[PDB]
RNA sequence: AUAUACCGCCAUCUUCAGCAAACCCUGAUGAAGGCUACAAAGUAAGCGCAAGUACCCACGUAAAGACGUUAGGUCAAGGUGUAGCCC
RNA sequence: GAUUAACCCAAGUCAAUAGAAGCCGGCGUAAAGAGUGUUUUAGAUCACCCCCUCCCCAAUAAAGCUAAAACUCACCUGAGUUGUAAAAAACUCCAGUUGACACAAAAUAGACUACGAAAGUGGCUUUAACAUAUCUGAACACACAAUAGCUAAGACCCAAACUGGGAUUAGAUACCCCACUAUGCUUAGCCCUAAACCUCAACAGUUAAAUCAACAAAACUGCUCGCCAGAACACUACGAGCCACAGCUUAAAACUCAAA
């Protein structure tokens, strides 16, 4: 990296700066004052202070980019969007006044329960004992859960057994799949949860 | 292999055909509704048939389960089954010595004895220039040992890009055996 | 109280057949042995298996399973807490009698003298 | 012809941190070995690392990288020892 | 090899052969303390003087006994039990609980360090019982001597060569799993071997001088017996002895090497 270890990263939260000082405690004011001695890293040219920044989106924007290709991910993620909120009003005025309360219309609340419906609770990794690796049913971390949730939701809709469907549409039907728990992201859940468990015996062979 | 036991109360399948104590077609049914059975019959569960693409499964007692593997050993026994024909492989040199090449005969011997399949491959010796045909030559020594014991299953054929040679050797078949038992009569009324 | 090496070792003047056979010189060296770090085992697995019990029962729906999901994900988030607590614990030596490193620099300072001077 | 005679310029460990003159001491003056900082026989020039310099910073990247290891590569860069050819 | 020069001896030179100098040194690991104890004829001065570990702890023989764990049988329950890195084979008059029940083996104590010549000896009881009022001493004898093994008659839980089956492997005459026999036990006779090694002989004495190749378990003195003398051939050949007949004890030489 060009930056000394020195360079801290920059926190970019407005109200983070306008808490009043009565609120702070003894900690917290001396990591403000620390923070006014030390060097700062530049902004990255992605994050922003903007009120409709979301991290979540951001970042399975950037794993959908092919190449460095940017604008071509962030086109297809708005699109994307659109796409799901567009099916959600067309299911909003064909509904009846009861159901209407149960259908969601923000492709944000959308997009996240969708992938919280998908994330992996346990996992698989392989564990070596007696000088052979196993594999064992193993407890995931959440930055693993979250990332397995967005890669197998990508990877599905990179297969090629959609022919000729355009990526937003792609992932906008099985965004809507999963938020119902259903669909083949949720399926492949499923199946690494039924390989954990058929592994259950296998358990012992973990040292941690 | 596959044991006739009580599958326990976890199955593997979601989708079950199950069937009654007294064999009635209970139909499939999911395995959840199962347990519920088991424990409502007081019987334990049992995988009679695993082919069918319905996994079949019985509801049976720990008698009844006692006595068919009674039943089965009884049918092994009395008429037991051969068993999985089994591979022994062999890898020789051009130039084997021929007291190493009898220890070998004698060994192929009693695989063929036994009704093993004999894989026999041939490479060239080394630091040694031979042709085919002299590496083919070993073969038929090995067989001449075995006159009326041991046949070809597979001929001699160049393999590891013409480097060596391999065969398969077998028993006589019993049809096999009693044809050269009759040439060899003819021969000695011949004779 | 230590045991007695009185007539024990095989040696000369010593009539009795020996009663042991140390492949080791008895005499205390001036270090300890570096601390043996315990064989590892698989933790909360009752609770996964509490979760996975439900899995089962529920055809694997995690709409049923949200209390027992839950409290395997508690399980492992102190287990892996836990990772960094007996870590930081086991290198200060809170819980060890002393330091095999600390230990040594002590036993340094009085060495045991098997020779004359 | 000989890289198994070499110079020259290099690969490689090296994405290493060691090498070592001259002394001193231990082992009964054997091959050998030489540290403990609340210190117990080591002192060590030099070389390398490092430091500096180049590029956009003190960062990073370059460059640098000893002694040796593989008779490693190259007699066909050029030069050259030895042997050989000269209608 | 020839050649040049030099070197040694010299009417000689020096190729082969033979001879001439053959023991006061050793024995933890280099060859060597012979598996153990005990005589005679003798040897030693360690015997009179002059003295301090008698008894008990796991010596030995005999007879009797049994706490834990097995096996077997029975009743009641279960459908499986066994096997493990993982399988297969094996059993299914099987497994679990309870009760009854050895001609097998002897947790803990034992962190003790004893007994016995050594080999060996560690459940309980009882009987008998553990040589020598100098020392050394029998390979010419006598009596012993782990384990394995032989002969005969018995017992039989468990283990287990061999053998059979399962697995592995290029092969697997193995290592891994299962079954089972000789054998391990008793009685009566044999056999007489161990890394029978604590590889350190017995008795008496010393801790100063040179402490002392190395390592190991510090270095020595007196005295005695036993043993050793390059490697390999060779725990072999032959002879002899032996209840040993594919055995044991004693034990060479030729050829070979410049090391071991
Ligand atoms: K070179
Ligand atoms: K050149
Ligand atoms: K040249
Ligand atoms: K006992
Ligand atoms: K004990
Ligand atoms: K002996
Ligand atoms: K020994
Ligand atoms: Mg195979
Ligand atoms: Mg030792
Ligand atoms: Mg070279
Ligand atoms: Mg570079
Ligand atoms: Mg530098
Ligand atoms: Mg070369
Ligand atoms: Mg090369
Ligand atoms: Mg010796
Ligand atoms: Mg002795
Ligand atoms: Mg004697
Ligand atoms: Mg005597
Ligand atoms: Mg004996
Ligand atoms: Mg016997
Ligand atoms: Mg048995
Ligand atoms: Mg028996
Ligand atoms: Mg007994
Ligand atoms: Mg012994
Ligand atoms: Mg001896
Ligand atoms: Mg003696
Ligand atoms: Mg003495
Ligand atoms: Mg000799
Ligand atoms: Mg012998
Ligand atoms: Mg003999
Ligand atoms: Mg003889």
């Amino acid at each position: 990296s060009r930056y000394s270890p020195e360079f801290k990263d920059p926190l970019i939260d407005k109200e983070y700066y306008r808490k009043p000082v009565e609120e702070l405690t003894e900690e917290e004011k001396y990591v403000r004052e620390l923070k006014k001695t030390q060097l700062i890293k530049a902004a990255p040219a992605g994050k922003t202070s903007s009120v409709f920044e979301d991290p979540v989106i951001s970042k399975f924007t950037n794993m959908m980019m092919i190449g460095g290709n940017k604008v071509l991910a962030r086109s297809l993620m708005i699109q994307t969007l659109e796409a799901v909120k567009r099916k959600q009003f067309e299911k909003y005025h064909a509904a009846s006044a009861e159901e209407q309360a149960t259908i969601e219309r923000n492709p944000y609340t959308i997009f996240h329960q969708a992938l919280k419906n998908c994330e992996p609770m346990i996992g698989l990794v392989p564990i070596l004992k007696g000088g052979r690796f196993y594999q064992v049913p193993v407890p995931l971390p959440d930055r693993r859960r979250r990332f397995l949730a967005m890669k197998w939701m990508i990877t599905e809709c990179r297969d090629k057994k959609h022919q000729r469907t355009l990526m937003p549409e792609k992932l906008s039907h099985k965004l809507l799949e999963a938020f119902h728990n259903q669909g083949p992201v949720i399926k492949r859940k499923h199946d690494l949860h039924k390989m954990a468990e058929a592994n259950r015996a296998l358990a012992h062979y973990r040292w941690w | 292999k596959t044991a006739f036991s009580n599958v326990g109360r976890k199955i593997s399948q979601r989708v079950i055909h199950l069937f009654d104590e007294k064999g009635n077609d209970l139909g499939n049914m999911h395995r959840a509704n199962v347990i519920r059975l088991m424990d409502e019959r007081d019987l334990r569960l049992v995988q009679r048939n695993t082919s069918t693409e319905p996994a079949e499964y019985q509801l049976m007692t720990g008698l009844q389960i006692l006595q068919e593997r009674q039943r089965l050993r009884e049918m092994e026994k009395a008429n037991p089954k051969t068993g999985p024909t089994l591979r022994k492989e062999l890898i020789l040199s051009s130039n084997i010595g021929q007291h190493d090449l009898d220890t070998k005969t004698k060994q192929i011997q009693q695989w063929i004895k036994k009704k093993h399949l004999v894989q026999i491959t041939i490479k060239k010796g080394k630091n040694v220039d031979v042709s085919e045909n002299e590496m083919e030559e070993i073969f038929h020594q090995i067989l001449q040992t075995m006159p009326g014991i041991a046949t070809f299953s597979s001929r001699p054929q160049a393999v590891q890009g013409g480097k060596a040679l391999m065969c398969v050797l077998r028993a006589l078949s019993k049809n096999e055996e009693k044809a050269y038992k009759e040439t060899q009569e003819t021969q000695e009324r011949d004779t | 109280a230590t045991p007695s090496l009185r007539g024990r070792l095989a040696r000369f003047g010593n009539p009795r057949k020996p009663v042991l056979k140390p492949n080791k010189p008895l005499i205390l060296a001036n270090r300890v042995g570096e601390r043996r770090r315990e064989k590892g085992e698989a933790t909360c697995i009752t609770e996964m298996s509490v979760m996975m019990a439900c899995w089962k029962q529920n055809e694997f729906r995690d709409d049923a399973c949200r209390k027992e999901i839950q409290g395997f994900l508690d399980c492992a988030a102190r287990a892996q807490e836990a990772r960094k607590m007996r870590s930081i614990q086991e290198t200060l030596g809170e819980s060890g009698s002393l330091l095999p490193n600390k230990l040594n620099k002590l036993l340094q300072r009085f060495p045991n003298k098997p020779y004359l001077s």
